[PDB]
């Protein structure tokens, strides 16, 4: 359904918050959208190694 | 009396993959991949054209059963049904139809 | 790190790197504020550089071709698939290499803190091996605060630690 | 630790671009916080980490600087800006507040 | 979503203890953040009095560390301040605040992000 | 490494990093097994990540155009040449940077082994400079095996090494 | 570096890394020639590899389409914009990462020089903390030249430094 | 070094997914080896490095685990699998074998 | 492409030396890999006896180290085991095997990849 | 520091590819310099850093080598090449020149 929401990109299933560089929702997008990749997850570590006693 | 140097540990179980190892438990992690959508057709600066039961061929030709949505002014993109039931009511071939769809995709 | 300091701390919630002093007045899990804010600034810069360097223009990546223009369709498919391959390979390799770099960065921060503390305690303390330093004198809360601050005066405790060191 | 904030008092018309400067005795942090206290009420944090804007804070407030000197800037002044502004810093296990800067239209 | 409410006697005789209590709603004070007391004399800058961690760790202002004591109630959300030996210079507005900001999974005690309302303590007879 | 340990060993065929003990019972080229398997696991992961992250779909990169469609031919040629340029530049730079990283990785492994041995031998041995440690006591095969294993007991030989240290 | 050696030198114009000796004969800002030419060779190789690995063929990236071929025009625009995006992102990230690597390289060179000097002066000198070493003997110009050269003979000054060390 | 392998004896019908567990006293290696010895014959290595398959070995055999515990798994059992399975580890200069696990249809 | 064949006396009197010889074809035993002896008592797990490197380095089982000796023939492909002071507990199947796997240009002695046939040594009279 | 340049004297026809070898006593530099001195005139640097060509120098001159041995090569000889060629090295605070080589048509 069409809503009055605002977005930068648009996927044929629903808009995307284009704050991240990559996306795997759909290849065919419209508007300035993140780059499509064939990965299931791209986690970038920010903390350190978790080794509790 | 002793003073010891150490580092932070918490109760998280997030895992990350480096180049020399796999499945490393980390204190925090940030997702660089967006894998979700809101399920709604939002506005791309402007509101997209909403054809509903019609196609571009039926809308631009003025389908008799499509007269409701002929008031929309400039838009941002076109939204169409996957298989529009109401296109060219009279059978025929639309010349350069995929070119017209590209011309009219945003006015 | 996972070498000479093999265990993390759960009771230190302030910062990423810190201290732990045992004393006649009490124990506690202090934090080294300068190092953890420097690390936070570095990681913030790293994440923002990875994310914000991607400037993209308005594009529609979908095209429609009829049944007599399949060379065009395959050329467009080749373009799309090549871009996807390049971006996927680059993103995965970049994430792996940057995770390695970040873990090495935290390793370097911990080791630099260790050597920073070791330099001040020339021979007024002895290394134990887990990452710890046992004093030859009585380091009260003022002395411990000086050690964590970076203004530990070696000559003040030099002879008091020297007699203890030569005792054993 | 000593914190000096200037100017102590300020008067400026609506629309003026105002700037308050805070200086810290020791530069072991690149971070400072700004509070806006109106008379009879509790302070309200506006800037933290010397640059970050608190949620719900108008965008005209901004922070900058590092090392020993930090600045709080208001671009388009408003009649509701009459309050006392404080600069604060947490260094080791101590929170030090700077003397206020009264702002009047 | 965090609400802090102070409560205590507005009039305290000199050379007697001084008890205040802050109750918290919308948050658990034995779980996540840090909780502090801040006082402000009339016509002066705010002064940090003390802080208690969610782990039960207390850090006091060095000038007031000897006469101050911050306690927590691990049954209901309450933390209390017990400032002893109260002179006329203690007459001030008292505030309870939540210190702690979470970035990269780490909570830093740098700043007070939410404040109470402020109870005025007057030391007179 | 090529710094304070300037020479490699040809007589050690077991592992990448290891030891060499001279003793009254005989000499030998032992290997540090944990470090070399950790290095082998790391290099295996590195090579497999470089190789296996390249997932490619079924494509034919060749197209045919007649003599009235040269704009299309030049567009296809531009696509192909751009992809080749990107892949060539990325592959060469990646190989160079990863070779540097791998050599630094091996250097770090050797240095970490050196410091790990040095920590156990606090002052029961003296550094020679080439990468070697001369004991102040008699380290038999049991003692050498303990040093290589990681359970070298300093207090057992502490006074015997101390008297030798103070003799000279 | 910006750690235990917190200040750069303006009066040393010969090389990137070097020494500074205070002596009864005079002071001066000498340079360590081997390390600075090794660094210059490394940086030259790095810059030449970054620049010269880009081999490009003869291309014209501009095409012209009429008003009935907008799918072609948008496909060409997509190709051009995708190539620009890839190259911009890769170039910026590469420059950032290589700047970090180069600064770490210079840091490693300075630290390696420091440990190289420290190894020769086992206990004939004491670390001061800024990056400096105070001798227990009289190091004349011959001795200083030997230290900078790498052939500093510890046994020659060993006992003369030992008596001074035990004096205080 | 002590090596414990379980279960000592085991019977299972054809097609059963069987699993044998080996535990090592010291975890200085992430690697373990699996041998299959039939009566009257020499052992035949199946798994090495705790995961790698030897050449000529059927794919149904697999290995996993690390640290102190490793597992050998057979997915689709066959009538020729009746043999004794051994877990072995080389630690410093010593090869330690674990007690076998007899498998019967 | 490597074939190992053992040979020795199947009957050995007690308190006398015990000599076996393994001959190798398809490989050079003074060049590349490691060569080991493994014994198995009836109804027990295999036991590693010793190993000789292609460089002439010998490593023995600590329990059997005192009375074992592994030698090599640098003329033809043969390596021999000399187990002394033999009791009834030595009656077992003996195997000669090739230890060593090459990864990243490094040969590791971890496992025995090729085995002999197995000669049964019985200690009786 | 001792520097040996070989061969001491050389005669070669026009178009000959000539090569001069310089050896240094200590290999603390990968760099060497080549000068061409014609009679009655000052030397003129041709090669520095053991490979770099000085500005204004014809391309036929080239330099190579490293460590202890360096080489100067002239591909297409010219009648104006009759001069003395010197190899020089700066090691710590000393410039050492090698004995020349005379080139004749
Ligand atoms: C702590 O360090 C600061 C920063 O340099 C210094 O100015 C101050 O004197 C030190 N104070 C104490 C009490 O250690
Ligand atoms: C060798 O190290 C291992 C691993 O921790 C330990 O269990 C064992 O006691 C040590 N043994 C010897 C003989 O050094
Ligand atoms: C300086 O170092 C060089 C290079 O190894 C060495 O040959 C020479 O003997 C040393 N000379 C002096 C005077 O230190």
């Amino acid at each position: 359904p069409m809503d009055e929401c605002d977005a930068k990109c648009q996927t044929p299933q629903g808009a995307i918050n284009s704050s991240l560089p990559f996306q795997n929702v759909h290849p065919v997008t419209i508007g300035e959208c993140p780059k499509y990749v064939r990965s299931a997850k791209l986690r970038m570590v920010t903390g350190l190694r978790n080794i509790p006693s | 009396d002793t003073i010891c140097i150490g580092y932070h540990a918490n109760n998280s179980t997030d895992t990350v993959d480096t180049v020399l190892e796999k499945n490393v438990t980390v204190t925090h992690s940030v997702n660089l991949l967006e894998d979700s959508h809101n399920g709604k057709l939002c506005r791309l600066g402007i509101a997209p054209l909403q054809l509903g039961n019609c196609s571009v061929a039926g809308w631009i030709l003025g389908n008799p059963e499509c007269e409701l949505l002929i008031s929309r002014e400039s838009w941002s993109y076109i939204v169409e049904k996957p298989n529009p039931e109401n296109g060219t009511c009279y059978p025929g071939h639309f010349a350069d139809y995929e070119e017209l769809r590209e011309q009219l995709s945003s006015v | 790190i996972a070498g000479f300091i093999e265990g993390g701390w759960t009771g230190m919630v302030d910062g990423w790197y810190g201290y732990h002093h045992q004393n006649e007045q009490g124990s506690g899990y202090a934090a080294d504020q300068k190092s953890t804010q420097n690390a936070i600034n570095g990681i913030t810069n790293k994440v923002n550089s990875v994310i914000e360097k991607m400037n993209t223009q308005f594009t529609a990546v979908g095209k429609e071709f009829n049944k007599l223009e399949r060379r065009m369709e395959n050329l467009n498919k080749k373009v799309d698939d090549g871009f996807i391959d390049i971006w996927t390979y680059n993103a995965e390799l970049l994430v792996l290499l940057e995770n390695e770099r970040t873990l090495d960065f935290h390793d370097s921060n911990v080791k630099n803190l260790y050597e920073k503390v070791k330099s001040q305690l020339k021979n007024n303390a002895k290394e134990i091996g887990n990452g710890c330093f046992e004093f030859y004198h009585k380091c009260n809360d003022e002395c411990m605060e000086s050690v964590k601050n970076g203004t530990y005066d070696y000559p003040k405790y030099s002879e008091e630690s020297k007699l203890n060191r030569e005792k054993i | 630790i000593q914190m000096t904030q200037s100017p102590s008092t300020l008067s400026a018309s609506v629309g003026d671009r105002v700037t308050i400067t805070c200086r810290a005795s020791q530069s072991i942090s690149n971070w400072m916080a700004w509070y806006q206290q109106k008379p009879g009420k509790a302070p309200k944090l506006l800037i933290y980490k010397a640059s970050t804007l608190e949620s719900g804070v108008p965008s005209r407030f901004s922070g900058g600087g590092s090392g020993p000197e930090f600045t709080l800037t208001i671009s388009s002044l408003q009649p509701d800006d009459s309050a006392t502004y404080y600069c604060q810093q947490y260094n080791s296990y101590m929170y030090t507040f700077g003397q206020g800067t009264k702002v009047e239209i | 979503q965090v609400q802090l409410q102070e409560s205590g006697p507005g009039l305290v005789k000199p050379s007697e203890t001084l008890s205040l209590t802050c109750a918290v709603s919308g948050n658990s004070i034995s779980s996540e953040y840090y909780w502090a007391w801040i006082r402000q004399p009339p016509g002066m800058p705010p002064e940090w009095v003390g802080t208690i961690y969610h782990t039960g760790n207390t850090y006091y202002n060095p000038s007031l560390k000897s006469r101050t004591t911050i306690s927590m109630d691990t049954s209901k959300n309450q933390f209390s301040l017990r400032l002893r030996s109260v002179t006329a210079a203690d007459s001030a507005v008292y505030y309870c605040a939540r210190a702690g900001v979470t970035i990269f999974g780490l909570t830093l005690p740098n700043y007070f992000h939410h404040w109470g309302q402020g109870t005025l303590v007057t030391v007179s007879s």
